[PDB]
């Protein structure tokens, strides 16, 4: 602010102001407020709560069985050399 | 005899001859043999096989 003698910045906006209204009031909110609906357990999803398999490994079951049997041809026998 | 012969137009994928005379064509006989080729003196061990 700059305030300049001998024209000065009237000491104040003064006496001659205009009251234009009365209408300052805020009326209080009164009120009662209720959200009572039944509510019923459960809500439908496709899925929640699953950690889906990006792969899987490869799974098996297993089997044997046979016996022992065979049919056998032998090396001829031959001349010892040492011992 | 239905899966052999192809009429002329007809798909010839699955077919062996194609041609005019296809409907009058029939198998006389067919004969197959089979020959089974494996390993053998399957070898035993203290586990066994």
């Amino acid at each position: 602010a700059l305030i300049n003698p001998q024209f000065p910045y009237a000491g104040p906006v003064p006496i001659p102001g205009p009251a234009p209204t009365e209408t300052m009031p805020l009326l209080n909110y009164r009120v009662e407020g209720r959200i009572a609906g039944i509510q019923q357990a459960r809500q439908f999803m496709p899925f929640l709560q699953g950690p889906h398999r990006a792969v899987a490994e490869q799974t098996y079951h297993a089997i044997g069985t046979g016996i022992q049997m065979g049919q056998t041809f032998n090396q001829p026998l031959i001349n010892t050399q040492e011992g | 005899n239905n899966t052999a012969f192809a009429a002329v137009g007809a798909n010839p994928l699955e077919a062996i001859y194609q041609g005019a005379g296809a409907a009058d064509c029939e198998f006389e006989e067919i004969s197959y043999t089979v020959y089974q080729s494996y390993l053998d003196q399957l070898p035993v061990g203290q586990n066994g096989y």
